[PDB]
Formats: C-alpha cells, sequence, structure tokens
C-alpha cells in the first residue's frame, strides 16, 4: 500500500506505517477559500469515522486515494 | 520584527496560510 505525504510544500507519495494503511485528509474550509482550495492536510491512518464532521478529518480505506490535484485534461 | 506563527500547509502552494 502507498499513501500521498504529509504535503510540506510538494504532494508526492510515501508508504503507510505497520498500522495505518487509509489516506487522511483534514480541512477547516471545505469549499473554496481561494488560491489554494482548502488547508487539506494530507497523512496516514489507521481508522475512518463518519458521522457529519462540519470540518474534521476525513479518509478512504485505500491506498493514494486522498490526491488531492487529481487534475486531469481530455 | 516578523514574529510569524505556525503557517500550516494548503492544496499545494499558498505559501505560509496566514497571510
Amino acid at each position: 500500500i502507498v499513501c500521498h505525504t504529509t504535503a510540506t510544500s510538494p504532494i508526492s507519495a510515501v508508504t503507510c506505517p505497520p498500522g495505518e494503511n487509509l489516506c487522511y485528509r483534514k480541512m477547516w474550509c471545505d469549499a473554496f477559500c481561494s488560491s489554494r482550495g482548502k488547508v487539506v492536510e494530507l497523512g496516514c491512518a489507521a481508522t475512518c469515522p463518519s458521522k457529519k464532521p462540519y470540518e474534521e478529518v476525513t479518509c478512504c480505506s485505500t491506498d493514494k486515494c486522498n490526491p488531492h490535484p487529481k487534475q486531469r485534461p481530455g | 520584527i516578523p514574529g510569524k506563527r505556525t503557517e500550516s500547509f494548503y492544496e499545494c502552494c499558498k505559501e505560509p496560510y496566514p497571510d
């Protein structure tokens, strides 16, 4: 399994720990704060709850499943 | 004397987040 880096500056890719595997993203805008969308702090996690965060830590039980860019032409 | 916060990350490249 892989999971995107902490996002220090260059959004790259890194392995997850022996416990953690799923990719998380922490955001306090969830919309469009202009310039750089939302804060979005990447990182690997082990749990994935869900109950209307309003601003909390989301995730996906997979590899690099937090790709914040995902910008591809067609 | 720039105090400077504990600036976090943004989408990719918002510089030091605060300002």
